[PDB]
Protein backbone atom coordinates (compact mmCIF):
# COMPACT_ATOMS: atom_id res chain seq x y z
CA UNK A 1 0.00 0.00 0.00
CA UNK A 2 3.06 2.30 -0.13
CA UNK A 3 3.32 1.95 -3.93
CA UNK A 4 1.18 3.71 -6.53
CA UNK A 5 2.50 2.29 -9.84
CA UNK A 6 0.34 -0.84 -10.05
CA UNK A 7 -0.71 -0.87 -13.71
CA UNK A 8 -1.99 -4.43 -14.35
CA UNK A 9 -3.86 -7.15 -12.48
CA UNK A 10 -0.85 -9.51 -12.55
CA UNK A 11 1.30 -7.29 -10.29
CA UNK A 12 -0.55 -8.62 -7.21
CA UNK A 13 -0.01 -12.38 -7.64
CA UNK A 14 2.23 -14.39 -5.32
CA UNK A 15 4.41 -15.19 -8.35
CA UNK A 16 6.17 -12.35 -10.12
CA UNK A 17 5.72 -11.15 -13.69
CA UNK A 18 8.30 -10.50 -16.41
CA UNK A 19 7.67 -7.57 -18.76
CA UNK A 20 10.95 -7.32 -20.68
CA UNK A 21 12.31 -9.95 -23.09
CA UNK A 22 15.50 -11.00 -21.33
CA UNK A 23 18.23 -12.19 -23.73
CA UNK A 24 20.91 -14.02 -21.72
CA UNK A 25 23.69 -15.76 -23.67
CA UNK A 26 26.32 -17.83 -21.83
CA UNK A 27 29.75 -18.41 -23.39
CA UNK A 28 32.70 -20.36 -22.01
CA UNK A 29 35.98 -18.59 -21.24
CA UNK A 30 39.09 -20.75 -20.86
CA UNK A 31 42.27 -20.05 -18.91
CA UNK A 32 41.02 -18.66 -15.59
CA UNK A 33 38.89 -20.39 -12.95
CA UNK A 34 38.57 -23.72 -11.18
CA UNK A 35 35.83 -26.19 -12.14
CA UNK A 36 35.13 -29.92 -12.10
CA UNK A 37 34.89 -32.10 -15.19
CA UNK A 38 31.42 -32.45 -16.67
CA UNK A 39 28.59 -30.49 -18.26
CA UNK A 40 27.04 -27.42 -16.62
CA UNK A 41 23.71 -25.65 -17.18
CA UNK A 42 22.79 -22.18 -15.93
CA UNK A 43 19.31 -21.17 -14.74
CA UNK A 44 18.06 -17.65 -14.02
CA UNK A 45 15.12 -16.14 -12.17
CA UNK A 46 14.18 -12.66 -10.97
CA UNK A 47 13.21 -12.05 -7.37
CA UNK A 48 12.35 -8.82 -5.58
CA UNK A 49 14.09 -8.11 -2.30
CA UNK B 1 72.74 -24.61 -50.95
CA UNK B 2 72.89 -23.51 -54.57
CA UNK B 3 69.75 -24.94 -56.25
CA UNK B 4 71.44 -24.99 -59.67
CA UNK B 5 74.05 -27.48 -58.41
CA UNK B 6 72.45 -29.85 -55.88
CA UNK B 7 69.04 -30.78 -54.55
CA UNK B 8 68.09 -30.26 -50.91
CA UNK B 9 68.26 -33.99 -50.17
CA UNK B 10 71.68 -34.51 -51.76
CA UNK B 11 73.00 -31.45 -49.94
CA UNK B 12 71.70 -32.57 -46.54
CA UNK B 13 72.99 -36.11 -47.15
CA UNK B 14 76.54 -34.80 -46.72
CA UNK B 15 75.76 -34.18 -43.05
CA UNK B 16 72.21 -35.28 -42.12
CA UNK B 17 73.13 -35.37 -38.41
CA UNK B 18 74.00 -31.65 -38.33
CA UNK B 19 72.08 -29.11 -36.26
CA UNK B 20 71.36 -25.45 -36.97
CA UNK B 21 70.23 -22.82 -34.49
CA UNK B 22 66.90 -21.04 -34.92
CA UNK B 23 66.16 -17.62 -33.43
CA UNK B 24 63.06 -17.30 -35.64
CA UNK B 25 61.40 -19.89 -33.37
CA UNK B 26 62.18 -19.27 -29.70
CA UNK B 27 61.24 -20.85 -26.36
CA UNK B 28 60.04 -18.41 -23.70
CA UNK B 29 60.82 -19.42 -20.10
CA UNK B 30 58.89 -17.66 -17.32
CA UNK B 31 58.27 -18.72 -13.70
CA UNK B 32 54.50 -18.45 -14.20
CA UNK B 33 54.44 -21.36 -16.66
CA UNK B 34 56.39 -23.64 -14.34
CA UNK B 35 54.58 -22.61 -11.13
CA UNK B 36 51.11 -21.55 -12.38
CA UNK B 37 49.60 -24.64 -14.00
CA UNK B 38 47.00 -22.54 -15.84
CA UNK B 39 49.65 -21.36 -18.33
CA UNK B 40 50.73 -24.93 -19.16
CA UNK B 41 47.41 -25.51 -21.00
CA UNK B 42 47.43 -22.58 -23.45
CA UNK B 43 46.55 -23.65 -27.01
CA UNK B 44 47.15 -21.10 -29.78
CA UNK B 45 46.92 -18.01 -27.60
CA UNK B 46 46.71 -14.76 -29.58
CA UNK B 47 49.33 -12.59 -27.88
CA UNK B 48 51.85 -9.92 -28.87
CA UNK B 49 55.55 -9.92 -27.98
Amino acid sequence: ITKDDYNNADDFDFVGTIHTSSKIEVSKVNGSGAFGQGVIQYAFTYYNK
Amino acid sequence: YNPSTTNAKDFVDGSPSEFLVDENIVTMHSPDVEFDDRLQNITNGKFKL
